[PDB]
């Protein structure tokens, strides 16, 4: 009983954590694009 | 005096080995189940960690 339920809990937790990792990667690259856009906006503004 | 020891030891050993055969019949799953948990759970643990 300790075995099967805990192993299924962990198998579901793997998906739970991988979802948040993928979404964190998406938020990270969107942050990268945002900061690049702000820096290029500054570039054009100075020009 | 000899016969007392003879009968005691003989019956005692007969019962001991017979009940030993009866008893030794019960355990196969404890260590195997534990190990077969951790064997396929180590990768999950490493996933959790990383």
């Amino acid at each position: 009983a300790l075995y099967q339920l805990i192993t299924e809990k962990l198998d579901y937790s793997l998906k739970v954590l991988q979802e948040k990792f993928h979404e964190n990667n998406s938020m990270c690259d969107e942050l990268k694009r945002k900061e690049n856009n702000f820096k290029n906006r500054l570039k054009q503004l100075t020009k | 005096k000899e016969e007392t020891k003879n009968k005691n030891l003989e019956e005692t050993n007969v019962m001991k080995i017979i009940l030993e055969t009866k008893q030794t019949k019960y355990y196969t799953e404890l260590e195997q189940m534990n190990s077969k948990f951790q064997s396929d759970t180590s990768n999950k643990v490493k996933d959790h960690q990383f």
